[PDB]
RNA sequence: CGCUCAAACAUUAAGUGGUGUUGUGCCACUUC
RNA sequence: UGAAAUGCGCAGAUACCGGGAGGAACGCCGAUGGCGAAGGCAGCCACCUGGUCCACCCGUGACGCUGAGGCGCGAAAGCGUGGGGAGCAAACCGGAUUAGAUACCCGGGUAGUCCACGCCCUAAACGAUGCGCGCUAGGUCUCUGGGUCUCCUGGGGGCCGAAGCUA
């Protein structure tokens, strides 16, 4: 389909406060998108996950959303 | 309990039965059906046709309660899964919106010997 | 002496007399264990992502200080006691790692 | 950890000539700080066996360097062993 | 933890005694308003209401500030972790800058020289005493009141404590040194932290004597006696219980509940 | 019709047991 | 559950909403991946800490390698003392199966699994490959560090194969 990273701008992937930004890797499922959807790299991928959970404890990034229509 | 408009049906699909419940927009069971509210016993209850009959039964009694518009939230993985919803189409009850909220742990309690 | 990004959340369902009575206890608290307040932001109430304490709102604070590390724990410890202080997360501050530079 | 500036304090008091950061002196003295630094840690961190591995390794290396520094020039060794209060 | 012994003698290849490394090099109890005479091997009529007592060691009671509210917000620098021969725990002779000196059960985590104090404005900090309303949920806490202005009397044994489960109404829920989830009025005082000498349970008396020094007399078994004395009276060979195991007064002895049905305190306890 | 038994018989290459079914009183394991 | 039965349920169960207690374990990331001497190691936060890698060619100046004995670490089960106990669970009882079923399958179930402290010191403790160093074509995938970089240069994990080795 498309690359998430290739829809945004220049963003520090360590500010666990920019929800709008981070949330875009969260999936309409609440699951930390796999590598082959976000289009990240090794290094990058892990610290992204870092500041993810870091912000999930701040009620900022949803843990899980029951799937929509089915 | 009272005759109301909106609502919400709950598909609990096991593997040796499947159950559901009509419940007011608050979350409290108005009516409910299963594989045994169908008569079929044992394994029969793991059946889609049993599920059709379940949903039909469930929703059926809702329409006797003035029920019309109902949301949907299902859990499990029973052979009557989708079927418990597709019966809820030819039910006359507006499937206002269907949703899946099957329980799934971040992995914690160690599982039975299977 | 090290750089940290202390985080906090507040009970959203309260005024500004008790709220400006609350922030002062984090102040008094910090200065107790030598915390040197730097660039402090405040994003107040916030439509939370999952219900905490049954209220989907939480008044966010955010600090960033230089302080003695061997007491960085006992700073956080202190912070949580207030029953109106819901969330507290101390972390060590770090450089902007770039993404899509 | 060990402050880089209180680390230079070490080389300074052990450098057998400015511009020196390799003399077995500076090396022994070094490991010692790391040793005792690590010794103390494990004192109240007894469970940390992992870390004890190192405590042996840093010691071996120090005991080795001390072998040579004694085997080559004895007089200098005597002065060191005392400054560091070792060999007990 | 505890001092063992080489077996230079039987009843001494098991018997251990606590390492009083916690005691603040102190023997003389504060002769001050602290130690007063103590006695009584049996009840007021010259009778016996508790088999097997006496033979003590001649003891002085140590007055203990349990209420601790008559001195709110008056800081008292700790002075002494003392031995007290009337509890599972040590005592802590504290001194207030008010001059006057008192005594408090020695909690776990008590060094000598803490700025401990009573009252609610006091920091929820080990050794500090305050009403539960101010102590957050989960906080461990000893020497607990039961009804306001009445005094502590819960969790006062070595290493015993109560945890706070939550608030409900004007009461707070405690999981007692037993797991009894009971409500207790908020305005009741406590003492943040658990109790000291927790390491005491692991003692082993060792010999008869040690028992006696305590005052516990030799307790003679039921079936050792005669049909005249005790229900188990058969004594006809090491012979079994007639059934069902029972007290020297007849009441069954295993699993017979005895708390009175309708003590008005039931409505204040769960499980 | 259901229930217990000692045989004739049937299932297997064979054995064993089981069982099937009549008669009677009321697929498993093994082949030196 | 292959079908059931024991089991549980008009004591109002199953399913559902809300509140609380409790324990253990960390979904997605997450992997052909990382680290560790080995055993082994996954929420996150902090502190304490070992090892390790690259660049600079600055420092000492053969101070190295191995290593009987000794010393320490050492999955799991197990053992002592105390705490803890939701889930799982030998043993244990029950249902079925079976000629029999101490088993497979199912319902229930205790020690244990978890914590501290101590002991235990075993193993398909497996790469079934002791360690250190020099030498002998390359291709490709990945992890990681440096370098103006469709490329070289170190380190680590795989596959394929020069030479050679091999029963």
């Amino acid at each position: 389909k498309a690359k998430v990273k290739a829809t945004l701008g220049e963003f520090d992937l360590r500010d666990y406060r920019n929800v709008e930004v981070l949330k875009r890797f969260l999936s309409e499922t609440g699951k930390i998108l796999p590598r082959r959807r976000t289009g990240l790299s090794a290094k990058e991928q892990r610290i992204l996950a870092k500041t993810i959970k870091r912000a999930r404890i701040l009620g900022l990034l949803p843990f899980t959303e029951k799937l929509v229509r089915k | 309990k009272r005759q109301v408009a909106s609502g919400r049906a709950y598909i609990h699909a096991s593997y040796n039965n499947t159950i559901v419940t009509i419940t007011d927009p608050d979350g409290n069971p108005i009516t409910w059906s299963s594989g045994g509210v169908i008569g079929y016993k044992g394994s029969r209850k793991g059946t889609p046709y049993a599920a059709q009959l379940a949903a039909l039964d469930a929703a059926k009694k809702a329409m006797a309660y003035g029920m019309q518009s109902v949301d949907v939230i299902v859990r499990g993985t029973g052979a009557g899964r989708e079927q418990a919803i597709r019966a809820l189409q030819a039910s006359g009850l507006q499937v206002k919106s269907i949703v899946d909220d099957t329980p799934v742990p971040h992995n914690g309690c160690r599982p039975k010997k299977k | 002496m090290r750089r940290y990004e202390v985080n906090i959340v507040l009970n959203p369902n309260l005024d500004q007399s008790q709220l400006a009575l609350e922030k002062e206890i984090i102040q008094r608290a910090l200065e107790n264990y030598g915390a040197r307040v730097e660039k402090v932001e405040e994003l107040g109430l916030r439509r939370l992502a999952y219900p905490i304490a049954k209220d989907p709102q939480g008044y966010f604070l955010w600090y960033q200080v230089e302080m003695p590390e061997d007491r960085v724990n006992d700073l956080a410890r202190e912070l949580r006691i207030r029953d109106n202080v819901r969330r507290v997360m101390v972390v060590k501050s770090q450089e902007p790692f770039l993404a899509n530079a | 950890p060990i402050t880089k500036e209180e680390k230079q304090k070490v080389i300074q008091e052990f450098a057998r000539f400015p511009g020196d950061t390799g003399s077995t002196e500076v090396q022994v003295a070094l490991l010692t700080l790391r040793i005792n630094r690590l010794s103390e840690h494990l004192k109240v961190h007894k469970k940390d066996h992992h870390s004890h591995r190192g405590l042996l390794m840093m010691v071996g290396q120090r005991r080795r360097l001390l072998r040579y520094l004694q085997r080559e020039d004895p007089e200098r060794y005597r002065a060191l062993i005392e400054k560091l209060g070792i060999r007990g | 933890a505890v001092k063992k012994f080489k077996p230079y003698t039987p009843s001494r290849r098991f018997m251990t005694v606590a390492d009083f490394s916690e005691i603040t090099k102190t023997e003389p109890e504060k002769s001050l308003v602290k130690p007063l005479k103590k006695t009584g091997g049996r009840n007021n009529q010259g009778r016996i209401t508790v088999r097997f007592r006496g033979g003590g060691h001649k003891r002085l009671y140590r007055i203990i500030d349990f209420k601790r509210w008559d001195k709110v917000g008056i800081p008292a620098k700790v002075a002494a972790i003392e031995y007290d021969p009337n509890r599972s725990a040590r005592i802590a002779l504290l001194h207030y800058v008010d001059g006057e000196k008192r005594y408090i059960i020695a909690p776990d985590g008590l060094q000598v020289g803490q700025q401990v104090v009573a009252g609610p404005d006091a920091p929820i900090q080990v050794g500090n005493a305050l009403p539960l309303r101010f102590i957050p949920v989960g906080t461990v806490v000893h020497a607990v009141e039961l009804e306001p202005k009445k005094g502590a009397k819960l969790a006062r044994a070595a290493g015993t404590s109560a945890q706070i489960q939550g608030r409900e109404g004007d009461y707070v829920i405690l999981r007692l040194p037993s797991g009894e989830l009971r409500k207790v009025h908020g305005e009741c005082y406590a003492t943040v932290g658990a109790v000291g000498n927790a390491d005491h349970k692991n003692i082993v008396l060792g010999k008869a004597g040690r028992s006696r020094w305590l005052g516990r007399r030799p307790h003679v078994r039921g079936a050792a006696m005669n049909p005249v004395d005790h229900p188990h009276g058969g004594g006809e060979g090491r012979a079994p219980r007639g059934r069902p195991p029972a007290s020297p007064w007849g009441w069954q002895t295993k699993g017979l509940k005895t708390r009175k049905r309708r003590k008005p305190s039931s409505r204040f306890i769960i499980a």
